This record gives structure tokens, C-alpha cells and sequence, in this order.
């Protein structure tokens, strides 16, 4: 009923869209409204993914809204198989769909093909596109990763990383050489980059890796039990967060904590002279939980800022949000509206605002510094230059992102203050 | 005819970006579930961040198992928004995916927003589902909302049935006075001053080409359609003006001198970007129907071969003026699901390859040089001064 | 002459200082008027090196009687030997030192440095800070440089980095990575990560790579000459000069060309339906002439940009501008003050100002993107993040960095055509 | 004698343009010259700024005369571009002394040949005279002599403060029953004040020691007092003011309470995180012992070595009087033995200068960079709590980031 405007989730189906186009082979077939396939755009032009995403949408329309819809469905996937040969096939619904119970999973089996089918349970009307992502994560490891061997290499598996995230794609990248560089191997990312012989070799490692427990933290819950893998919960974004995660891995592989922090500027380039205005200015965190935290353990602890606001989205992980809020001193803002957070940041007026796309927007609105850490982004935020968040290399992009607007702000300032006095 | 496939348009409520827009005085309020948020939310894009009247109520799981409630809760809900928005004087429900299948009697829920907010708001409500529209088909339903309501007017009036932007609208009414009176009305009005009076001899001009059942509900007031080929180009927008003259009454030396002017300043435009798209394949994929207007303007003035116009909608009545331009060498084949469409561009390898934004990335990495057709309706390129501008968007001959 | 207010190059002895910091263990006993210390900030604070600059003066405040200067010049010398313990000392003269009549190699012989002791002349009124830091090399190159044998893995050096430069510290891990990649190992990166040392193995490495043309290729002509070294000529910055530059690395060694482009997407989102508005975009390319030559290249190749301008600040390097405007269907538009180039920006118009900190500047004053590619910058142009220039993430770069500003007007642009800020006008069927 | 960081004077222009508007500086020197205007001036030179570097090539270099005339068309070009311009400055540098390229005969030559109504003026900003501040000095010394005279009693605070503060200090200084002010009611013309032999000038920056030597040549009478940086200092200064040109202080005590007040409450705030620090004073701007005397007392510093370029202890000596003279001074500067200094007694809070100010915060010291406080507001109550501020940011930096 709520009057909604820029919603800062999309409905869950779509996250189940983004683990499905980010792996490679598995397509994820829906029944959904003629008119839905909207969100191939985001992976196509946003993450600029270049082949259409893996997903046969039914698109449906007013011909169907009986047992036709069933009969599209069954089609979709017959053809889906043999059409777009997938190794793993997903199964599900819209809003329409749910509304207009159809047994998607009843339908999948009676064509009973070949290649496995994850039966996707996704309440479309009371979740969101975390949990849409993270559920259906859970639902394709427990129908394809079962238990086996070890490697014989210690090795681990990240999960969590999904297509069109914020940066997963680069992290990813920086999280495997830090890996590599303590002598961990990657045993096989998830799912962004992993194909279904990747998830079945999932339970070989030793223990998975949370990238983003948003979209990890069921399927690492579950490897824990089925696959009996402990999985590290410091997510490594900042200087502090990269330390206490390589002594975490170390610990859980058992080899030595030594990572290479020879590309670390950040601790020398903030405490350096020219970093001096930074100290005690007023900042407004908002968007995902974990890389709200995590950007608040940098900004009271390696840049000097002071945590004024602190604020999220995330409903799912509101307990670590609130517990951090309380260990700023701060009160955690676990909304899902633009108008609380705009109310917010307006009593607040901090200095650098930063986080989702609205608040970059609501701060030029109000004329206030703003930066960009969390998911809700545009195309221009999926860069093409190599820009993780996590790691030492991490580090220094979160420094020069972070103080950009705050550059910005100091020479607009002083161009202004020249060229301009009383004029008699 | 999507052989029970992915029909890759949009739903309805897509037109909603611009319509807004148009009627600078309207607000829309979507009561789809989070997709249709989520849609609105990305193909509007940047208009989402200033302020847009675009109400996406999201009905939530206390909205199912139950109906009174929910149109109660609507109404609620509504009298908030004008409270905190008494600027706006026309509200426009409209019918969402989520809605059709719920059952809202959202006809019921106008009416009584109506009558309990008065001529002050005159809440109307249409329909904007995928599981009914497509796309720019949003907006025909949009503006058949108004069409009742607008005042009956017997006396012979024009309609500038189109949200063409001011540079555009402006730009044709100027033109219209200019060779004849002239008593245009723009149904999609720019604020609720200007009611135009439709009615039996109140014959109104179409001048966007999707607007299909418009026809339909602006001729049960009486008013007639004119046989005019689509003003997108040195044929359509000549052929419009033309007949728009003489419905009315015009001499061809005053239609040759009102329109001398913009026939030379398009006609160097049109050649200076047609060297781009000089003997090369074309194939339009149904994303919005404007694809038989393009063809008809690009195939004849910038010498594109025309392999295949898809349609997702097609027309007859409406169509046809500028179906006579069309060549029948293209295939008329209506839309598919994309599968079909990609193999014959797969296939028969088209230069340019107009299509939905969707399949205009992956075309494009499969060695298919793409324009979207997304960008055509806002883009102001429907007249005569801006057909080279159109002719130079088509181009796009992106070398690396 | 000319009132200077901007100026793009400094003075010699700034590039020499650049030259001698970006070393390890080389001090530059630097004759100067006490004041003349300012370079040591920029360094320090620009590009924020920890160390302080290792470079001594031998600040006269106001004895500047000849036999004052030369035993001030000759204690400073002495004092900076004993005090900083270099493996070699690099000694000039610097604005009134050429000025002030001084031996400015022949007092530091006098006083018997053990270690090699590097005479430099910086005429400080004819040359720039590009050709002292290019003399400087060639200095050390001479003195401490010798031919030896060829190592037994094909060895390139990376010739011409020095400190202070436009990412001249991305760009070398980036040129490493792809150079290793494809196999050949580097010797001695010589100046931004060298100690003298390392100047004296340069004659053992097979094959130069001239990073940075203007600063080292007078050091790359002497080591063809001499060492008998040969080296490169394209400069990597780009997709298509990238892999001429891995060809052409790969026939100087006798290697496979193998090229690791999994990291490249500046090619295919330049060519993706998001970004066909850059087509026919109007780019003024301004700033120090390897970097505008390769730009152009870019511009006009990978992302379809028309460039309207192409000027550089270093008359150095203009010949080869002059060449490549005229390939462009440009002119060149070599200059030395701001003025000319904010006439030039004035009367093309153009939409996208890739220039030098000045023409950043040029374009907001005018309202143009601006965006930064070459080396005139202040230190928010100096990253902490891992920002190249050359090599196939140089590219990505490239890509970004000069996108953002378009993008960052055309979502402003947009911000005002949106009715939040068009409802002024309307209009009623006939008025 | 040895290694001496201090910057030449021409650091003087960047902030004496802005303060003393419809004044052009034409630095005659070399490039040397004008790539420190352009550093220094950071993002000035992008807003069409005042000064400028009259580069001296090999042509210019043996031809005296030769020189002299082409600086004369340059100068008849700058005026025809700048018509506003009502005094041009042939400030000399380093080059130009070396040269021996007399401004002044020049000033002379091209006095009123474009114009009377630029009054071109001579001072020497070379760093092989001057040292850092000493330009602004040197600037408003020869101000001096051009200056007429007066015949009644007038306040001649030099004006080398911003004209926020200046008004506010012009505000409170006449509400304490004083008229004359050299407070030019619109600060956009020639002040143009008469310094005659009952013209009473009070030193309000360290700095200015040649222009107490000026005006004690034009007969003015200085006062020496305490100068306003922070509390004590401010406080002291107006008593002694008052004092000078017949003031009472019962007025005083219920002008400036509030003030007092404020500067008291501000600095109490500020100077939380400064407990006993030690700090280092390096010589830097020769400001050092007026910020000193505020820290040691009225923020509760530790001072350990407040050093100097060069000590006007004629000017200094009220402001010492209220130092503790525990705190060692230093009239010799060397970096070669300053860093070693700093290096062995370890302060907690050092002024260093700006190009050793990063590499002496690697070594495990908060620099406070000096630059600042010429160039920011540090003077009189209101912005006495905000000095002690900027004293106070590199040590709670220092806490966050440990
Ligand atoms: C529903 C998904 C989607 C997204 C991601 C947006 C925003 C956006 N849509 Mg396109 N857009 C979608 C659909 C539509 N777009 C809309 C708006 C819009 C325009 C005017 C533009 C465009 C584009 C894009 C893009 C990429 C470029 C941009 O951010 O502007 C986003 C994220 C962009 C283009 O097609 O390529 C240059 C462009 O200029 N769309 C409209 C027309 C009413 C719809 C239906
Ligand atoms: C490294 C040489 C350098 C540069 C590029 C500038 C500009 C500039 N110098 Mg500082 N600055 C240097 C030198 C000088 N600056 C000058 C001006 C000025 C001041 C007062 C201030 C400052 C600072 C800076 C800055 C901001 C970045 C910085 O250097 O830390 C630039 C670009 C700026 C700042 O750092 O504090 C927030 C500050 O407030 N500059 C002057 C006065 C003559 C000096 C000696
Ligand atoms: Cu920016």
C-alpha cells in the first residue's frame, strides 16, 4: 500500500536474475507477465554484460491467465533446454505468477529433465532482491554441492560475489590475490564467475569465504552443516577490516598471516599533513550493511572523519547494523524510504553525505559533498577501470573516492573566496 | 503472435517517463507490486532523483487476502499525496499486472477519489499492465482516460492528439496556423487550462504513431482521423502537413510557402546524415511501434534496405497512410518472440539494427551495429525541423 | 619578456631534483639562494614522499661574494656527502648560481668526494624542467653507467620514470606486469626506483624501453650509442599502441607476443550502445607531447572522438606533434603560455578538454569538461589508487577518466531539463 | 649559516594582492621565480590574480638598459590590460638583485609616463634579502615613505590583516572612544593614512620590523604591545592601545568582557587535546614567539625551542615579556641541526615547514604546517579558540589514526 518511490531493492525475482546471469550455463527460467524482461536491461547495460542474460521469461499476457500460463511455462522450459543448453536450470515466478499459483517446481518435474532443476520458493510481495539472491544461492548449492573430498591444497571458496553488485567484479579480483598471496588457492568463486561443475566442487575446499553476506551468508550457513566449512566473517573492505581478515583466513587455513601490503598508501596518504582538514568532519553512512560497517570502522578510524549518521537498508542484517550504530554512539537508521534518510541528513547537515545513488543525488539536491560505497548504483558507478572495494588496493580507492567530493569541496571553495571581495 | 515466447516490450507503464512530462500538472499513481516499482525506477532513470509524479504504490502482502481494504487503503493512501501534493489537478491511477490479477476495481476506486475530492482533482484511471499494454501503448491508454471527460465541442476544432515536446508541438502549431486557422487543441494538454473541446467535428490529428485505440475512443466522440502519413520525415511530415491543410482548406501556393522554409532547411540536413546510412541493410525489432514510420521515412530518403519492419502492434486504419509509402519488400511480420527476430538478424545480417534496448548490447558484441528505438520517443525528432536530426541519430556509424 | 603567470614547465634544476629524488641514494648538492628550498615542498607534498627530497642547498642569504658562495657551495657539498651517505652526488647550479660565477663541478672534485661525484649544467635561462631532468639522466647515465655482459634472460629497462611524474608509479607496475607477463624481465627501472646501483648494471639489460620519452630519451639515445642497447619508440598508452608496443617489444627480445587483455574493457564498453553519444565529440588535447600524441591516438581510434586540437607545452618534443597534427587534419599547436591556449579552447569550442591542470581549469572557467592527461597537476591529480596510464588497465583508466566528466555534465544537463527546472514555459494549441 | 628552508619573499604577494586590492606585483626575476608564485598560489593563478613573473632570458640578462626598456613596455601593457590598477609594484628577486637591475631607477622612469595614476612602487621580495614574511614587510616599508602625513593623533595598526578582522577590530577599537583608525570606510581605495609626528602606529603582525623602522623615520610613535593572536596577547594589546591615545580602561573592561569571554571559553575547548604537549617552534615566519606565549600560557603548552629567521626584539620584546623564558630562542637556522634537534627532543607538536612538514610526521611527530596561520585568520578574541584549533588538529589526528 505504501506509497513507494525509487525502492532501494528490487523485487526478489531479480536477485535471482543476478546470481543466475552471473554464473555461467545455468538459466533461470520464469513465469512472469509479458513485459517483465525490464531487467535484462540492468545486467546489459548497467554491468554492460554482453550476451543476453541466461533467463526465458514466459511474459504472459492477457490470452493467458489460465492453465495456458502453465502450458507457457512448460514450453519455456522444454525449449530453454534444448534451445539455450543449459547444465543447471532455475525455476520460479513473478508477482503475477505467485498470485496465479501455477507449480512452477511441479511443472519443471513433469517435464523431468535431465539437468538438474533448483526449485525456486520466492515470496515476490514481502522480500527483496537480497534475499531473492541469497535464497536462490541456497537452493542451487543444496540441489548441486554435495559433500566430498578435500583438496589436498588448503583451499576456500568465495561466495557471495553476483552479478551486477557493486564492484564485486573487481573484488573478486583483489580478494584472490590476497589469497593467493597468504597461499590459499581459490577453490571456486560463487556465484559469480562459477559454473554448476564449480558449485558441485564446492564442498572440496576447506572453508568458504564471505565476500558479501548479503548474498553469502544462507549459503555459507548451510555449507557449514552440510559440508562442514567454516566461513570467515570479516569482510576485508579498509585497511583494519584487510588485517583482521588475513589473520582470519590465516587462522582457518593454518598458514602463516603474512599478506603483502606493499601497494598501501592509504595509512601514509591520509595521515600526511595535507589530510589534516579531514580530521572531525561530519559524515552520513548509508546503504548495504556490511559495507556500511565497514566503511565506518575506515571513517572514525583511518581517515579521522566523525561518524555523525549512520544509517541502512538492509532489514536482514539490521541486528550487526544496530550493534555497530551503538558502537559509534550513533542509532542505526534501518529504513527502506528516501524521505527518512533525506529527514535525516537534513537535521544532521554532515559534510561528506555518501552512499546509495540517492544519497549522492539528495546531496547535490542539498548542496553537500557526496561519494558513492553502497549497492543501489548506475552505470557510470560499474566502472571500467579496476576499482575493488576490499583489500589494500581497496583501501586506497575507498581514501580517493571517499575524498574526492571533499577536494572538490576545498578548491570550490577557495576559487570563490578569490576573484571575489567587496566591491567599494 | 509471440508463438508463446519472450515478447521483449515493455509494460504500459514505461510511458509514464514521458507523460509526466507532458502534462506538467498530472500525477500517476502505479499500484504495481516491487517489479513494477523496480521498473519504474530504472527506465526512468535520473527522473526518479527530482521530485517525479510517479506514486509507484507498492501493495503489499496486507493488501492481498482482501479487497475492500485494499481500494480503502488506496483512497488513503491518495489523500495523503494530495496533501502533500495540492498542487496536482488531474491524478492518473493506472491499471498495473499486480492490479489486473487482484481484481482492483480501479475504475470504482477513480470514481469515488473523484467525488469525494471534486473538480479540484479529477482523479481518472486507465490501464498500463504488461498483461494488457505494451510499452508506448501506455500512453493511447492514457490519454483515452481524459478523452470522455474532455468538453464536447461541436464546432469544426483540431486535436494535436501527441506529447511531442514544445520544440516540437510548438513548432507544428506554428506551422499549422501558418498555412491554415489552425483551431489546433493538444489533447495531451500542458496544464488543465487548456481543455480542448472534443467532439463530432472536432477532428483530430494523430500525430504519434502508436497510438492505436486512441482512434478508437477520440472517433466515439466523433471525431474523425485524418489519412495522413506519419510527420517523421521529407515524405511523412509533407504528406501530414498536406492533408492537415486540406481537411481544413488550404491553397497549395500558401502550403508551398509556409513550408518552403523548413523543406530546404531539412532536405540538407536529411542528405548530410543519409551518407551514413547510404545503401545499407536495416531490420526493426518490435520495441516501440514508430518501426513502420521509420521505415517509411529511411528507406525511401537515406537509402537503408529495408530487410524487416517488426511490429508489435500492428494497424490498419491508423498505419496505412504511411503504409503507402512503404515498400513491400520489407516483411510486414509482427512480433515475435525474440528468438525468431535474433535468428533472421543472425541470419540475414542487418547494418543497422533497431531493436529494444535489451537485445541492442548483445547485438552489438554480435557484430550488429544497433539503435535503440527507446531513445526515439524522447528524443524530440517527430517534425520537419528536426527529421535530419533523426536521420543523424539512425546514423550512428561508431568507428572503434 | 612575457608577464608568466602560468607557467607549464619549471626550471631546470626542479626537473634535475626530480631526477635525483626519484633515485635512491643520489643527492643533488644544489647550489641556490636561500629561498629557493620551495621545490623540496612540492615534492614533499605533491606527490607526498616521506623522506624529505635528498637534495642539499647551499643557500647564500646574502653573502654573495664569489669566494663566500663557492665555500658555502663546497661545505654543502662536504655535509650532504658525510651526513646522508649517498653512493654518488649530483652537483649544479640553479637561477643566480648560473648567475653567481662558481665551479659548479670543479669545487666538488676540489674536495676529493670519494664517491663519483656528477658535474650537471642546467642553463637557467634557455631550458626547461623537462630537459634538466633529461640532461640529469644522461648525466648519471655517463658517469655511472657501463657497458658489462648481457644477462642471460632478456633484460628491458624502463627508461625514463622519474618522480613527480604523471603516474609515472601505476604506469611502471602496469609496464611490468605486462612485460614480465609476456616474459622478459626488467633490470633496473632507472630514475622513480634506482639506485646507483642500479645505474651501473643498466649496461647489462638487452633491449630499452623508453617509458617517458622527453624525460630519458637522451639517456635511451646514448644507451643505443654506448651500451649498445636498443630501444622502443611507442609509448603504451592506449589499446592500439599497447599492442604495437607488445609486438615490438616481443621482436627486440625474440618473444612470443602474448597479451593479456582479459583485464580489457575499454575496448568493448567504448563500443557498446550505452556509450554512441561520444561519436563526433570535439576534444582539445593539450599538455606535454608524448601523452597528447598518444591521447590522440585514443581519441580518435578507440572511442571515436574527433579531435579539434592538438598543442603541447615542451617546443622539445614538436616535431613529432607537428607530424601528428597533420596526420589528424590538425595543426599543432605548440605554445608555452596559457594565453594562446585559452584562445585556441575559446575559438574551437570544443566539448572535452583533455589538458594540463591549466586547462582543467580553462574548462570550468568556460563550463567545459575538463579532465586531466598530462603532467603540469597539483597533488589531487597524484592517486593514492592504482591509476596507470599505459597498459591495458592504463587503458581502462583512460577510458574512465575521460568519460567522467562527460557523463557528469550530460546527468547535470539532464538534472536541469528535467521539469524541476524547465517549468517556465508552455504553451496553449495557438498561444 | 648551512641549509636555510625559508622561502623568499615574493610568499609575500600571494596574500598581499588579495589584502591590498588595485595592486599589481611585478616580480622581475626567472623562472625559478615564477614557478614558486605559481606553486604557492595553488589555485589563485586560475583566478586572474594580481602578480606575475617578468621572466629575464639570456637577451635580458647582459643589456641592463636593454632590460630596463623592455620592462617598460611590458609594464604600459599590463596597465593598458589592467586599467584598474592604482599602484604597480616592481617588486625585485633574487635575478633581478643579482643583475643589479635598479627598480627603483625604473619606478622612477616609468613613475607617471603611463599615468599618474598608477603609483608604481619599489620593495624587494629576494630571497637574498628577505626571508619568507619579511616580503610583506619590505612591501608596506616602502609603502611607507610615499604615505603623507598627519597632524592629530592616528591609530596606524598596519594593514596586513583580513579585512574581517580588521573591521571587527576597527569596531571595538573605536567604541573604545578612538577615532582615526586607518580604517578606509570602504577598504577598496588607497587607504592613503597621514603618518605625521603625533601618528601612533601599533604592530599588529610580528613580521612587520622595517615598517616600525619606516614610520619611526615619518616620526610615528610605536606602541609596544603584546601582540593579538590569542587572549592575553589580544587582551594586553587593546589595554596598552587604550592606554597610548588616552583611553581609560573602565570602558575597556565592559567593551571587550563578552569578547574575553569568548576567547577564553573557545580556547579551553580547544586546547582539550592539548595537554603539556611539547612543542618544537622551528624557525619558519620569524612569527613563532607571538603564537608562543599564547600556547605556554593561556592554552597550556609546553614550548621548547621558539626559534626565529630573524628576531626584531624592538617589536618582540612585549610579547617575550609574558613568555616563559625557560624556552630556549633561536636566532640560528639551520636545517642540518633544527631537524636534529627535533629528532632527539621528540615534541609532541612541531611547527615545521611545509616541504619538511611530511617527512618530520614520518618520523613520529604532529606537524603543525606554518603556513596557515599567515594566511588564516589567527588574530584578536573571536579567533583565538580557532588558532588553538589548529594547533589541537594534528595531535587528535594522531589519536584517531594512532
Ligand atoms: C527499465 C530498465 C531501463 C533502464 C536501465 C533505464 C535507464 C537507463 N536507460 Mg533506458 N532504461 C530502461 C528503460 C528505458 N529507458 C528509458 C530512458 C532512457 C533514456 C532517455 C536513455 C536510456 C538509456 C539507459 C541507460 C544507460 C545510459 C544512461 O544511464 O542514461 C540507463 C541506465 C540511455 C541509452 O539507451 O543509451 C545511451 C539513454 O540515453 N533510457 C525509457 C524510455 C521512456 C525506458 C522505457
Ligand atoms: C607543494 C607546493 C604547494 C602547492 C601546490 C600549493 C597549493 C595548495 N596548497 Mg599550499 N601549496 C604549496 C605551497 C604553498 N601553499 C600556499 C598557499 C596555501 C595555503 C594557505 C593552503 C594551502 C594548501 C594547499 C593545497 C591543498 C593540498 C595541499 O597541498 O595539502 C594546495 C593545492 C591548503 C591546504 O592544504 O589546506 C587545506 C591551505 O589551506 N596552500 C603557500 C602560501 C604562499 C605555500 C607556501
Ligand atoms: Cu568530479
Amino acid at each position: 500500500m505504501k506509497l513507494t518511490l525509487w525502492t532501494y531493492e528490487g523485487p526478489p525475482h531479480v536477485g535471482a536474475m543476478r546470481v543466475a546471469t552471473g554464473m555461467t550455463g545455468m538459466h533461470y527460467v520464469l513465469h512472469a507477465p509479458q513485459g517483465d524482461t525490464y531487467a535484462d536491461l540492468l545486467f546489459t547495460m548497467i554491468e554492460r554484460r554482453g550476451k543476453r542474460p541466461p533467463v526465458s521469461y514466459t511474459t504472459f499476457q492477457a490470452r493467458d491467465l489460465g492453465s495456458d500460463t502453465a502450458e507457457l511455462f512448460q514450453s519455456a522450459c522444454r525449449d530453454a533446454y534444448e534451445r539455450f543448453q543449459p547444465q543447471a536450470i532455475m525455476v520460479g515466478s513473478s508477482c503475477t505468477a505467485e498470485l496465479i499459483q501455477d507449480d512452477t517446481g511441479g511443472l519443471a518435474d513433469a517435464l523431468s529433465l535431465p539437468v538438474p532443476v533448483v526449485h525456486l520458493e520466492l515470496p515476490s510481495y514481502q522480500r527483496k532482491e537480497n534475499f531473492g539472491a541469497d535464497e536462490s544461492f541456497l537452493q542451487i548449492c543444496r540441489k548441486l554441492a554435495r559433500p566430498m573430498e578435500r583438496t589436498e591444497k588448503v583451499s576456500c571458496n568465495l561466495l557471495g560475489p553476483t552479478a551486477l553488485g557493486f564492484r564485486h567484479r573487481d573484488d573478486i579480483l583483489e580478494v584472490t590475490r590476497l589469497l593467493e598471496g597468504m597461499g590459499i588457492a581459490v577453490n571456486a568463486v560463487a556465484p559469480m564467475g562459477a559454473s554448476p561443475a564449480d558449485i558441485a566442487r564446492l564442498g572440496a575446499a576447506h572453508f568458504n569465504v564471505l565476500l558479501y553476506p548479503e548474498t553469502g551468508e544462507s549459503a555459507a550457513r548451510w555449507a557449514e552443516k552440510t559440508l562442514k566449512q567454516p566461513y570467515t566473517k570479516t569482510v576485508p573492505i579498509g585497511v583494519g577490516a584487510t588485517r583482521d581478515f588475513v589473520a582470519e583466513v590465516a587462522a582457518l587455513a593454518g598458514v602463516a598471516p603474512v599478506a603483502d601490503d606493499s601497494r598501501l598508501r592509504q595509512p601514509w596518504w591520509s595521515a600526511s599533513v595535507d589530510s589534516t582538514y579531514l580530521t572531525g568532519k561530519r559524515v552520513f553512512l548509508f546503504g548495504d550493511a556490511t559495507h556500511v560497517i565497514a566503511a565506518a570502522r575506515v571513517a572514525r578510524d583511518e581517515m579521522g572523519f566523525e561518524v555523525v549518521g549512520m544509517g541502512c537498508y538492509n532489514r536482514e542484517f539490521a541486528r550487526p547494523m544496530r550493534a555497530a550504530a551503538k558502537g559509534y554512539g550513533l542509532e542505526a537508521l534501518v529504513t527502506d524510504d528516501y524521505l527518512e534518510v533525506e529527514e535525516a541528513i537534513q537535521a544532521l547537515a554532515p559534510e561528506l553525505i555518501l552512499g546509495t545513488q540517492m544519497e549522492r543525488h539528495i546531496a547535490k539536491r542539498l548542496g553537500i559533498p557526496c561519494a558513492v560505497i553502497s549497492a543501489p548504483v548506475h552505470v557510470q558507478d560499474f566502472p571500467a577501470r579496476y576499482s575493488p572495494q576490499m583489500g589494500f588496493e581497496g583501501a586506497n580507492v575507498l581514501f580517493d573516492t571517499w575524498i574526492h567530493p571533499l577536494t572538490m569541496g576545498l578548491e570550490e571553495h577557495l576559487l570563490t573566496m578569490f576573484r571575489e571581495d567587496f566591491e567599494f | 503472435l509471440k508463438e508463446r515466447g519472450q515478447r521483449e516490450v515493455f509494460c504500459g507503464l514505461t510511458g509514464i517517463i514521458w507523460l509526466h512530462r507532458k502534462m506538467q500538472d498530472a500525477f500517476f499513481l502505479v499500484v504495481g507490486s516491487r517489479t513494477c516499482a523496480h521498473l519504474l525506477q530504472s527506465a526512468a532513470g535520473v527522473m526518479i532523483f527530482a521530485e517525479p509524479r510517479f506514486g509507484t504504490a507498492v501493495l503489499e502482502e496486507k493488501d492481498l487476502a482482501g479487497l475492500a481494504d485494499a481500494n480503502a487503503e488506496l483512497d488513503r493512501e491518495v489523500d495523503r499525496l494530495l496533501a502533500r501534493r495540492p498542487d496536482i489537478r488531474q491524478l492518473f491511477l493506472v491499471g498495473s499486472c499486480p492490479s489486473e490479477v487482484i481484481k482492483l476495481d480501479l475504475h470504482r476506486a477513480a470514481e469515488r477519489l473523484s467525488a469525494h475530492h471534486g473538480p479540484a482533482v479529477r482523479v481518472y484511471n486507465f490501464s498500463g499492465s504488461g498483461i494488457e499494454t505494451t510499452f508506448t501503448q501506455g500512453e493511447d491508454a492514457c490519454l483515452a482516460s481524459i478523452v470522455p471527460t474532455l468538453p464536447a465541442t461541436e464546432a469544426r476544432e483540431l486535436l494535436l492528439v501527441g506529447a511531442l515536446p514544445d520544440v516540437v508541438e510548438d513548432q507544428a502549431v506554428s506551422l499549422l496556423t501558418q498555412l491554415g486557422i489552425g483551431p489546433v487543441r493538444c489533447l495531451p494538454a500542458h496544464h488543465a487550462a487548456e481543455a480542448p473541446g472534443v467532439g463530432p467535428n472536432t477532428v483530430f490529428a494523430l500525430v504519434q504513431p502508436f497510438l492505436g485505440d486512441t482512434h478508437g475512443a477520440l472517433t466515439r466522440r466523433g471525431a474523425r482521423h485524418i489519412a495522413a502519413p506519419f510527420p517523421f520525415g521529407e515524405e511523412g511530415t509533407t504528406l501530414w502537413l498536406k492533408a492537415i491543410a486540406d481537411e481544413f482548406g488550404v491553397s497549395a501556393e500558401t502550403f508551398e510557402a509556409v513550408t518552403a522554409a523548413p523543406r530546404a532547411r531539412a532536405r540538407k540536413a536529411v542528405a548530410a546524415a543519409s551518407e551514413g546510412l547510404r545503401g545499407k541493410s536495416v531490420f526493426f525489432l518490435p520495441d516501440s511501434q514508430l518501426e513502420p514510420s521509420l521505415a517509411r521515412f529511411l528507406t525511401r530518403e537515406c537509402g537503408m534496405s529495408a530487410v524487416e519492419v517488426g511490429t508489435p502492434f500492428l494497424h490498419r486504419g491508423i498505419l496505412g497512410p504511411d503504409l503507402d509509402l512503404l515498400a513491400e519488400g520489407p516483411v510486414l511480420s509482427e512480433g515475435q518472440d525474440v528468438e525468431r527476430q535474433l535468428d533472421r538478424v543472425r541470419a540475414a545480417r542487418p547494418d543497422l539494427t533497431v531493436c529494444g534496448l535489451g537485445l541492442a548490447n548483445p547485438l552489438e558484441a554480435e557484430g550488429f551495429t544497433t539503435k535503440w528505438a527507446i531513445e526515439l520517443v524522447f528524443t524530440p525528432v517527430h517534425f520537419y525541423e528536426q527529421a535530419g536530426d533523426l536521420a543523424g541519430l539512425f546514423s550512428r556509424p561508431v568507428r572503434r
